[PDB]
């Protein structure tokens, strides 16, 4: 997403469902790459040591002076009609500059958002429709005229324009976890196996502490750890070498 | 990205019908609606109407009568079809590009158009040279004024494109059936009579070349 | 008929204020959540440009110096800071009711440093008399503000019939202002007296400017 092509308008993302895998989200923040990184509520350094059920990455193109309206919490009308945030929003919100690879020569004006609607939508809601609704008294009952406003706005994205009109690629990573089991996790740091030493030991199925050595004993491959008779962790199977 | 430029009408007449051609290209025109307004017509700003977007057509309240606007969609041109032509309706027109609350973001180059009873008239070309005794207060200037043009515009330059640091182009005077340009250019000492400058005029309303020079 | 009193007419704004645009608007109100108006700056030697929709957004080919508010009748423009690019006149656009006609118009000067014009005056050569014309034209440029009285005064007599002034605005680039007096007169009037003055009187300069030619500088 990063690398993408070219993201869709602040409305009708494409909304890119994020499961069965696992993400570094403190290597994010460190990489030097994004011009923004501010997450709320959730450090993304914890965000390696939890697991959620799904992810959603909400890929969209803001202007410069937008960028602090995309928070929970705040007012606007990209905010409002078009991507309207939660109040328990415990996701985080990343940009970085895009000038020089999703504008074009004179200005693209080919993003659009959303003005205003019939009703308020709901948080994490993508809507596509584009209803015309009369400002005035007298409606206009299709082409828009005589006092009725068009919900759509092309947006202005120059490559000379001031630093708040530049283009800016914005990825809203949306979190939640339900009743269902988690399918993305972060990554555990491995290390250095040491044997023949009173050291501990945490592998990915079971923890504890005691000499691991190698014997002749041979698992099952869909096992990791095992029990002798008395019900405790006599052996373990390391999982990165066989 | 946005092209809103204006082309075909040059000389009217009173008491006739022209309508003018905005060429929309650039973008798509059957998804914003092309206004059309006025540059200065005696007082500042005026707005004369609004084309839908394929619809219906809303007009001011002294401009309904006699103004119409048809939006051609397969040639991607707006005309302005202009009935009952007077003196009053001489002035520059644009058009506009619609944005989402009823705005006018973007604008085009436009033409002017001058209605009057009068014929054409070739500009009479004098350049403004000073004398062999002539002396200046820390600055020389350099121009040549086209007064009598009929009409509008006059393109005057510098042998052909030379001077280009301080030149100050002057508006249009609007006289009765005339119009008269001035020029001034931020020129050295040794300009006259030790440079040879020819102060070249092209009217293009009338196919009229006078070049005299300095 | 909606009739958009817009107020002052002009304005003299320095370099780092804030210019205050007033424009005050009937019908209509409530259009989905605000009743604002349009914002516009049209310059004298430019075609205009929006400036900001419904005062609570941003538009981009302008910078966002340009902001403001108001009520359902008044409205604010608010310039902050003015630059050497704001000397041009604003308008205000009525959108809720037809017609959407504009504004009186505000003319915005920036209020720089006065200064005196120059002193310059171009008679004809001799090419130019052969065709019968004569053409004087009197240069003052450079100056601050728009407030001069020119006048020609020939030493035989008073001619005030055959002159035309050219009035600019303050213009993008340069921030002071450039008028050009011209003369019309014929060969027989050019070789009548030997001298021509051309008599001039501005605001900072409150002696007249007195610059006077001779007709045999061919």
């Amino acid at each position: 997403v990063f690398n993408a092509t070219r993201f869709a308008s602040v409305y009708a993302w494409n909304r890119k469902r994020i499961s069965n895998c696992v993400a570094d989200y403190s290597v994010l923040y460190n990489s030097a790459s994004f011009s923004t990184f501010k997450c709320y509520g959730v450090s993304p350094t914890k965000l390696n040591d939890l697991c959620f059920t799904n992810v959603y990455a909400d890929s969209f193109v803001i202007r410069g002076d937008e960028v602090r309206q995309i928070a929970p919490g705040q007012t606007g009308k990209i905010a409002d009609y078009n991507y309207k945030l939660p109040d328990d929003f415990t996701g985080c919100v990343i940009a970085w500059n895009s000038n020089n690879l999703d504008s074009k020569v004179g200005g693209n004006y080919n993003y659009l958002y959303r003005l205003f609607r019939k009703s308020n939508l709901k948080p994490f809601e993508r809507d596509i429709s584009t209803e015309i609704y009369q400002a005035g008294s007298t409606p206009c009952n299709g082409v828009e005229g005589f006092n009725c406003y068009f919900p759509l706005q092309s947006y202005g994205f120059q490559p000379t324009n001031g630093v708040g009109y530049q283009p800016y690629r914005v990825v809203v990573l949306s979190f939640e976890l339900l009743h269902a089991p988690a399918t993305v996790c972060g990554p555990k740091k491995s290390t250095n196996l040491v044997k023949n030493k009173c050291v501990n030991f945490n592998f990915n199925g079971l923890t504890g502490t005691g000499v691991l050595t190698e014997s002749n004993k041979k698992f099952l491959p869909f096992q990791q750890f095992g029990r002798d008779i008395a019900d405790t962790t006599d052996a373990v199977r390391d999982p990165q070498t066989l | 990205q946005v092209q809103l430029k204006q082309s075909g009408p040059s000389l009217v007449q009173p008491s006739q019908s022209l309508s003018i051609t905005c060429t929309v290209s650039g973008f798509s025109l059957t998804s914003y609606g092309v206004h059309w307004v006025r540059q200065s017509p005696g007082k500042g700003l005026e707005w004369l109407g609004v084309m839908w977007r394929g619809g219906n057509t809303d007009y001011n309240a002294a401009f309904m009568s006699r103004l119409s606007i048809t939006k051609d969609n397969s040639k991607s041109q707006v005309f302005f079809k202009m009935n009952s032509l007077q003196t009053d309706d001489t002035a520059i027109y644009y058009c506009a590009k619609n944005g989402g609350a009823h705005a006018m973001d973007f604008w085009g180059q436009g033409t002017s158009v001058t209605v009057s009873s009068a014929k054409t008239t070739p500009p009479s070309v004098y350049p403004l040279a000073p004398g062999s005794a002539a002396q200046t207060n820390s600055m020389v200037t350099l121009g040549c004024l086209v007064k009598g043009y009929f009409p509008e515009p006059v393109t005057v330059t510098w042998n052909s494109g030379s001077l280009s640091s301080g030149v100050h182009t002057f508006p249009a005077v609007l006289q009765s059936d005339l119009y008269t340009l001035s020029s001034s250019v931020t020129v050295p000492s040794s300009t006259w009579p030790s440079e040879t400058v020819t102060c070249n005029v092209a009217h293009p309303a009338s196919s009229t070349k006078v070049d005299k020079k300095i | 008929n909606i009739v958009l009193t817009q107020s002052p007419a002009s304005l003299a704004v320095s370099l780092g204020q804030r210019a205050t645009i007033s424009c005050r608007a009937s019908e209509s109100v409530d259009s989905y959540g605000n009743s604002f108006l349009h914002w516009y700056q049209q310059k004298p030697g430019q075609p205009p440009k929006l400036l900001i929709y419904l005062a609570s957004n941003l538009e981009s080919g302008v910078p966002a110096r340009f902001s403001g508010s108001g009520s359902r009748t008044d409205f604010t423009l608010t310039i902050d800071p003015v630059e050497a690019d704001d000397a041009a006149t604003y308008y205000c656009q009525q959108n809720n009711e037809d017609p959407f006609t504009f504004g009186s118009g505000t003319k915005l000067e920036i209020k720089r440093a006065d200064a005196a014009p120059t002193v310059s005056i171009f008679p004809p050569s001799s090419e130019q008399l052969t065709s019968g014309g004569a053409s004087v034209v009197c240069f003052l440029n450079n100056f601050y503000p728009k407030d001069i009285n020119v006048k020609w005064k020939i030493d035989g007599s008073e001619r005030q019939n055959g002159v035309l002034n050219s009035w600019t605005d303050q213009d993008s680039k340069d921030s002071t202002y450039s008028m050009s007096s011209t003369l019309t007169l014929t060969k027989d009037e050019y070789e009548r007296h030997n001298s021509y003055t051309c008599e001039a009187t501005h605001k900072t300069s409150t002696s007249p400017i007195v610059k006077s030619f001779n007709r045999n500088e061919c």
